[PDB]
């Protein structure tokens, strides 16, 4: 949850 | 410090984990494992391998240490070493150059291709701190890490860049490329090398200590010998031009403070000590041998490696006029953006000021000016500034002289030349298009071009530019010049050295631009084309192109003739393009005729050193169409090869290399194709060419006479061996010469006089001749045909009183020493040449030998290879010169033997005296220091021992010799021990006695005094280890040698006799015999043990078995038996040990045997052996399962080539960190479980099948993480061992290991399961296996009812087989069985039940459970073969709920509902593929179309658990499924968290995103689609939705952290365009 935070953050932030 | 040092391996071995393990830990082991043997000098040994590596994993492994802990990790290793001072002299050399080892093996990766760079502070680091004695430790880290270099070195390198550099051009030759490749090795090697490994590596050393050892090793005491032989024998192993090379020795020589040693004393020969002269004598030889050949890659580097040289020479400097001619240009011409040497060039300007420049500025200024000139200026029109700095600092460091080559050479540089507008008559031209205004311009563009051209820093924005509108710039001026109004008129000479220009582009576009010289190569050839398709004017002027292009050599950049005649060739393309008629063909003079007309002469003219390559890629060149094209060939033919001849004799005195030579016998390589051997044509006067070529009698006919007659000669005869007697008839006098050769000789004796047969025609004698003896009898039936001595009267009998000339010539200035000794050895050898020629050659009728009036003589020149070097050539000889030497007199001395009279042999061989031999034999012990004089002839002697070995009558010298002097050897290598150490100049000393010692004795009493003669503070610490271990174990490498060489079992007898050290001992022996081969003595080990086996073998056996005094005797034994079992297993590695040590008793069975109630070394039990058969699988089973859990914890799931293939090759038969290496790239009893585990099935893993059993036995009895080592281990040797028969060895094996069986649970499951691991990744053909599954196929259909391990099994049995069958593979080895859609189904559709009774025993579960899994796997293996309708409606009525159907029973967080379900990956792949028949074939905007025919209908998920896993199961499949398919599925989604999620609740601390994430990040899959998602059927759903949603994920944040509910946040914000409106109440 941090790498990961960027990974789900632009998962939303892309969306 | 026993199982304590078992704690640090315990730390050690268990580092091999995927997370690291640290560090400091290690050192923690150092200095610990340091004091504790620091007070043992009562030698507890056995930790010597672990101790070592374990320091060698150590001491650079790391990413990076705290730099705090670095100069704690100093005081470590050093501390290692003060123990290995009071350890006495073993364990700490070896030590070091295993760190060496990985140390460069560390390069990898290298940092400018973990990471690097480390390794060098901590070296450095290593270097610096505290007190004893820094110097030893650098200094043997030194020699050692050198010859390890040397190690690499020999390992590949050189054979890399000879290979691949050579490689492309002769693998695909179609005569076409290769012709290219050609012509693209000459000038410069392809510059690639072939293995990484050896190609980088052997920068590593150097690359490493680049920077390092150059000042360090400061050190005077250490450093004598570091200096003097230490540089020698790298710079002899130069000559194949590493780039390595040089690079150290000038940096740390010029560095070193008394080259007063070197400078001076080699000024005293000028006027160790002989080193210091070749030391010197490297330099012009080097110096342009780069120059020419090595590139502003290679060279650059190199040469100014070698300037410093200069560094070295102060007083030895003499002439090097080109040292910085050459040199230092290309310091500011190549690179004044690089300035790596550019530091040296005025650094040697320093010194050569500094030191005695008093005549030489007369030299030195009329260069230094108009060449230091760019000193001041590369700046504008470390710091290029401070360059310009230290420049005038120089300039003024003198001053008033520096004033003014500058300006009359710069002067000669041409800054005025005016030519544009034809010498500027008019406007160039102006052909652009602006045109309001209509410009002019373009007047001078091109000074500036040129000066971008010289530029490269700015390239990037400038050179770039530069040839950027060349481009155009070309295709401007003729362009306008086409209609020719003036522009080619006013062009030629100004679009002449328009041309001159393009060399620069194409040249070094190298360097800078691929896309600039092969961007306009296929310009420069449109040119070239054009014109010659065109009339020839352009002609006129590309002729003037390629002219100059003669050179490109003296030019650094000799790819410059690379491009020549591949323009050249490609201007013969063109002109084969258009060749038309012999009118057009010679009125191309440019083509056809003219070409060789000049390049031929004009080749001849300058005495070029400059046509090599030239020569050879241009007559390669003609190759391809040498054969056909049309007439020019009948000319070139001749005057081609009459143009070899004079061609190479022209040069042929100070020629470049053999440069030249390669060139020359490049063409040489063809009369080839050249000789179709035609009737009369090669027979024709081409054949009339060799009629005179022999009789020439002409210099280097050698090289060119042996080349004919075999080739040339052989077309018409066989060579023509008959063609020539009849002119013998006439003469074979016709050959020789020796016109005025000896006496005027012995008057004048001038260099000038040596300069034609004393030059040459000695040699055209001697290989003349020798090619003689070979066709007829000529050398006696042919030359000799008018008397004996009489047509050779002043021809070779003047030949022999020359030789006599040479004796006499030794009996009563550089080029003087040059041609003379060159010479006098020249012509020993040479005319040795022919002498050995005949005598060997059967036409021997003493017709010539009686000729000898030398026959004394000969034998008063070669009993001396003692004066020879001292007097003649001895320093040029290392070349391939006296390397050469020892042919001669094996050669001469046995042609010398059976018809020469034996006295020749003889009463020279009794010139020797024994005084010799029994003096120096004395006296180099006799010394300590003064080694040097006699030490040398130690040498020498022995390379006459070589000689008579090779040559026999060796013993002719030793026959009581070979009694006494032998032993004496030993009473010396004996003697030592007074002084204990011995000088690196004894050092050297010892190979000679040793050597040469045994080679005629025996090395049995080597092994007896060996052991008893070693059984014995400076004087008495350095007596004190070696008494106990090591001196003749130091000087152990020869001893073994012998012992390798012709004993036999011989070994058995001190052996069985000491049994202690001897082990050691063969140890040695093992692989220094392996390494050497790697098949000789693989055997001679073998058998010795099988008798020995019985011998010395077995009372150390069974007193390990017997056994404190036995008992470490035993650990002594028992490691031994490691060893003697693993080495003497390791020859056993050609072989077996089942059949070789399995039919040979007691080797065998010492595995199983000494396993009793040890661990430490019950580690080194198992790796060896793969033994077979009987109490095996029983009594090892036993020594496995039983000795494992009770010597490994019970706890289940409690534990805890060449180059770089050389770094095995010298620590094989040791050290466990072995495979620990690589992986660089609580727990504590547990460390001795898994120890002993990886221990275990690492090793073997790969073979047999208890080997595959005791994995199983324990995973089942007790679970552990040793399952994850399965992968690693099953799926690997599952594709490892690649046996099609052990694999069905384990097929079977497994297979009915699931018969019927006291086997539980996970017991089946690892079953299966490794077993698939292992198979899924093998041989597809699983063959009776994958048969007898499907007879027991049958076995599925079954009644286990009930029992409990009976339904255990039960179900574990049935399932088990599919589990891992249709997985590991479900196809095409399934394919014809013909039960595809039909037969199985029966027990898939059948197979799981409802169990709805059984309440009982997880039958419920595992039963229901697993039964499920019939569906699983045959539905899978129906995917692929599915129709769609099949696979989905096969599934009804459900027997639901099924265990996968019943969720919430547990399992109340979501994690691993996902993670550990086991149902989803078929699942996934079943609606992915089966989504491919049902997919984009056709999309849905609807739910149930999708479904009702799908088996996406049996998805429903609604209404209660029946909700959750189904649309779990959605998950990732709405991956693939979308549009609107899932449609009301949807509705499922965001009907799903309300209550749901909420009877889960959190579900996990990630949850609630696991649930929403894509609940929601669906709704976004689309955008329009989200109107349904707003308006239809979100009737109530959102609204709810959204309620809890909120609620719940405002506080989480306020309970754990922050931006996880922004995560959500985000999905607030992706609601809403309409929606529900819960917001008031928000």
């Amino acid at each position: 949850a941090a790498a990961a935070a960027a990974a789900a953050a632009a998962a939303a932030a892309a969306a | 410090y026993v199982e304590l040092i078992q704690r640090c391996k315990q730390m050690f071995l268990t580092q091999t984990d995927t997370g690291d393990d640290r560090v400091y830990q290690m050192p923690s082991f150092l200095q610990s494992v340091a004091s504790v043997l620091l007070y043992l000098d009562t030698v507890p040994e056995v930790y010597t391998p672990v101790l070592e590596h374990l320091v060698v994993m150590q001491i650079d492994s790391f990413p990076q240490y705290s730099p705090k802990m670095q100069l704690v990790c100093c005081r470590a290793i050093v501390k290692v070493f003060l123990a290995l001072a009071a350890k006495g002299p073993v364990l700490r050399n070896c030590i070091s150059t295993v760190v060496h080892q990985g140390l460069i093996r560390i390069c990898s990766k290298p940092v400018v291709l973990k990471d690097y760079v480390d390794l060098f502070r901590h070296l450095l680091s290593s270097d610096q701190m505290m007190d004893s004695i820094l110097a030893d430790e650098a200094f043997f880290s030194v020699n050692s890490s050198s010859e390890s270099l040397n190690h690499l070195l020999y390992d590949e390198f050189v054979k890399s860049v000879l290979k691949i550099v050579e490689k492309l051009d002769l693998t695909l030759e179609i005569q076409t490329v290769g012709e290219q490749e050609n012509g693209d090795e000459a000038p410069g090697v392809w510059m690639i090398p072939t293995s990484d490994p050896a190609a980088n590596l052997h920068p590593a050393k150097p690359k490493d200590f680049s920077a390092f050892i150059n000042l360090v090793e400061f050190c005077r005491e250490i450093l004598p010998e570091k200096q003097a032989e230490f540089f020698e024998p790298w710079v002899y192993s130069f000559s194949y031009e590493l780039i390595l090379q040089s690079t150290r020795l000038p940096l740390i020589s010029g560095f070193y403070k008394l080259l007063s040693i070197t400078v001076r004393n080699a000024k005293k020969i000028k006027y160790k000590y002989s080193c210091f002269a070749l030391f010197v004598k490297f330099g012009k030889e080097v110096a342009v041998k780069m120059k020419q050949y090595k590139d502003e890659l290679l060279a650059s580097c190199l040469t100014f490696l070698l300037s410093l040289p200069h560094n070295i020479i102060e007083l030895d400097v003499r002439a090097y006029v080109p040292a910085l001619q050459m040199a230092f240009k290309l310091g500011l011409s190549y690179t004044p953006l690089a300035e790596v040497g550019l530091n040296a060039l005025e650094e040697w300007s320093i010194y050569i000021d500094r030191h005695v420049m008093q005549p030489y500025y007369k030299d030195i200024l009329p260069c230094l000016d108009g060449y230091l000139k760019t000193s001041a200026l590369s700046d504008e029109t470390i710091s290029l500034e401070e360059i310009r700095i230290r420049v005038v600092q120089m300039l003024g460091s003198l001053g008033g002289q520096i004033n003014k080559n500058l300006l009359t050479v710069t002067s000669s540089d041409e800054m005025m030349k005016s030519y544009v507008a034809w010498d500027r008559e008019k406007r160039l031209s102006f052909a652009v298009p602006f045109r309001e205004m209509k410009p002019v311009i373009f007047l001078d563009v091109f000074l500036p071009r040129v000066t971008e051209l010289a530029l490269t820093a700015s390239d990037r924005q400038t050179k770039v530019a530069a040839c950027e509108l060349l481009h155009s710039m070309v295709m401007f001026m003729l362009g306008k010049a086409t209609q020719m109004p003036e522009g080619g008129q006013g062009a030629p000479p100004m679009y002449q050295l328009y041309k001159r220009t393009f060399p620069v582009l194409l040249r070094l576009a190298c360097d800078v631009d691929q896309v600039t010289r092969q961007l306009y190569e296929p310009l420069v050839m449109q040119l070239i084309h054009w014109f010659t398709n065109n009339k020839k004017f352009e002609s006129q002027d590309t002729v003037a192109l390629l002219e100059a292009i003669l050179d490109g050599i003296v030019d650094p950049v000799d790819s410059t003739l690379r491009d020549f005649c591949g323009r050249c060739i490609r201007e013969f393309l063109k002109w084969s393009i258009k060749q038309i008629t012999p009118q057009q063909q010679e009125k191309s003079p440019v083509n056809t005729k003219s070409l060789f007309k000049r390049l031929y002469s004009l080749a001849l003219h300058p005495n070029a050193f400059k046509r090599l390559g030239a020569s050879l890629a241009f007559n390669n060149i003609y190759r391809e169409f040498r054969e056909e094209e049309s007439l020019v060939e009948q000319f070139v033919f001749e005057a081609l090869v009459i143009y070899m001849e004079s061609l190479a004799l022209a040069h042929a005195d100070e020629k470049s290399l053999g440069t030249i030579q390669q060139c020359c016998d490049a063409i040489d390589h063809l009369c080839r194709i050249i000789e179709k051997k035609h009737v009369s044509l090669n027979k024709a006067k081409k054949r009339r060419l060799p009629r005179g070529f022999p009789p020439s009698a002409s210099l280097c006919l050698l090289d060119l006479v042996k080349w004919l007659l075999a080739h040339c000669g052989r077309p018409q005869k066989e060579e023509g061996v008959s063609f020539l007697i009849n002119t013998f008839e006439g003469g074979g006098c016709g050959q020789p010469s020796g016109i005025l050769a000896q006496p005027t000789l012995l008057y004048l004796r001038g260099p000038f006089s040596l300069q034609a047969t004393l030059c040459w025609l000695d040699l055209l004698l001697a290989a003349l001749e020798c090619y003689n003896t070979f066709i007829g009898e000529r050398t006696v039936g042919a030359l000799q045909v008018l008397g004996t001595e009489a047509q050779s009267s002043l021809l070779k009998a003047v030949a022999f009183f020359l030789e006599s000339i040479a004796m006499h010539d030794i009996i009563a200035s550089p080029q003087e020493g040059e041609r003379y000794n060159y010479s006098k050895c020249t012509v020993v050898v040479r005319i040795m040449e022919f002498t050995t020629t005949l005598l060997n050659t059967s036409p021997e009728g003493w017709k010539l030998l009686k000729k000898d009036l030398c026959n004394t003589h000969l034998m008063r020149v070669l009993v001396q290879t003692l004066c020879e070097p001292a007097s003649i050539g001895f320093n040029i000889g290392d070349v391939q010169v006296m390397a050469h030497l020892p042919d001669v007199c094996v050669n001469l001395m046995k042609a010398l033997k059976m018809s020469p009279y034996k006295d020749i042999l003889e009463t020279h061989l009794r010139e020797k005296i024994t005084a010799q031999s029994i003096e120096e034999l004395c006296a180099v012990n006799l010394y300590g220091p003064d080694a040097q004089v006699d030490r040398s002839r130690l040498a020498a002697v022995v390379s006459a021992c070589k000689q008579l070995h090779r040559a026999g009558l060796l013993h002719n010298i030793l026959p009581s010799q070979s009694t006494d002097l032998h032993h004496s050897v030993g009473t010396e290598l004996l003697s030592l021990v007074y002084k204990g150490i011995a000088p690196g100049d004894e050092r050297q000393c010892l190979p000679s006695l040793d050597l040469s010692c045994k080679q005629l004795a025996s090395g049995l009493l080597e092994l007896a005094f060996a052991f008893g003669g070693l059984c014995e503070g400076s004087v008495i610490h350095f007596s004190h280890g070696e008494y106990f271990y090591s001196l003749f174990s130091e000087t152990i490498n020869t001893e073994l040698l012998k012992n390798l060489d012709l004993a036999v079992l011989e070994l058995m007898q001190s052996s069985v006799d000491n049994t202690k050290m001897v082990s050691a001992v063969l140890n040695g022996m093992l692989d220094q015999s392996f390494r050497e081969r790697a098949d000789s003595w693989w055997a001679k080990d073998s058998p010795l043990e099988t008798k020995m086996a019985v011998l010395a073998l077995l009372a150390k056996i069974l007193q390990i078995d017997s056994s404190v005094f036995t008992t470490y005797i035993s650990l002594l034994a028992d490691t031994k038996l490691d060893l003697h079992l693993k080495g003497q297993a390791v020859t056993l590695l050609p072989f077996f040990t089942s059949l070789t040590g399995g039919s040979l008793e007691e080797l065998r069975r010492v595995l199983e045997q000494l396993i009793v109630a040890h661990f430490p070394m019950q580690s080194r039990e198992f790796p060896p052996g793969t033994p077979r058969f009987n109490n095996y699988v029983d009594c090892m089973k036993k020594f496995l399962d039983a000795l494992e859990l009770s010597q490994s914890p019970m706890l289940l799931e409690l534990m805890t080539l060449e180059s770089v293939y050389e770094m095995f090759r010298k620590d094989d038969p040791r050290l466990s960190f072995t495979r620990q290496s690589f992986v660089d790239r609580t727990k504590l009893n547990e460390s001795t479980f898994d120890t002993q585990i990886t221990k275990k099935m690492g090793y073997y893993k790969i073979l047999d099948v208890m080997y595959s059993r005791l994995p199983k036995d324990d995973v089942h009895a007790k679970e552990s993480k040793i399952n994850q080592v399965f992968h690693g281990s099953c799926i690997t040797e599952g594709n490892e061992l690649t046996k099609t028969l052990i694999k069905l060895c384990y097929d079977a094996f497994t297979e009915n290991m699931a018969g019927e069986n006291q086997l539980l649970e996970r017991r089946r499951l690892y079953h299966c399961a490794a077993y698939n691991c292992a198979i899924s990744v093998i041989c597809c053909v699983f063959n009776e296996l994958k048969f007898y599954q499907g007879f027991l196929f049958s076995e599925k259909p079954e009644k286990n009812l009930l029992i409990f391990e009976n339904l255990i099994d039960l179900k574990r049995r049935y399932n088990f087989p599919v589990e891992v069958e249709v997985p590991m593979e479900r196809k095409k080895k399934y394919i014809e069985i013909r039960k595809e859609a039909r037969e199985a189904a029966n027990g898939d559709s059948d197979g799981p039940s409802y169990m709805s009774s059984l309440s009982y025993l997880a039958d419920s579960t595992l039963s229901e459970e697993m039964s499920q899994f019939d569906f699983s796997t045959g539905v899978q293996s129906y995917s692929y073969s599915s129709q769609d309708p099949r696979p989905a409606t096969g599934r009804f009525r459900r027997r639901e709920q099924r265990d996968p159907t019943v969720h919430d029973d547990v399992l109340e967080l979501e994690m691993d509902e996902l993670n550990r379900h086991e149902c989803m990956a078929p699942l996934t792949a079943l609606v992915k593929h089966m989504h491919r028949s049902l997919g984009p074939p056709q999309g849905e905007e609807d739910s149930v179309p999708r479904d009702l025919p799908s088996w996406m209908k049996f998805l429903h998920g609604k209404l209660g658990n029946p909700i959750v896993p189904l649309n779990i199961r959605l998950f990732l499949a709405k991956l693939v499924i979308n549009t609107e398919e899932v449609f009301r599925p949807y509705a499922k989604h965001w009907l799903s968290p309300l209550l749901q999620l909420a009877a889960s609740e959190n579900n996990g601390g990630e949850g609630i995103h696991y649930m929403v994430v894509e609940i929601v990040a669906t709704i976004l899959s689309w955008t329009g689609l989200a109107t349904p998602t707003g308006v239809p059927k979100d009737e109530v759903l959102a609204n709810r939705l959204l309620n809890f949603l909120m609620k719940h994920v405002f506080h989480p944040k306020r309970a754990v952290f922050r931006h996880n509910l922004e995560i959500i946040k985000t999905l607030v914000e992706c609601w809403k365009d309409c929606l529900s409106i819960p917001y008031r109440l928000i």
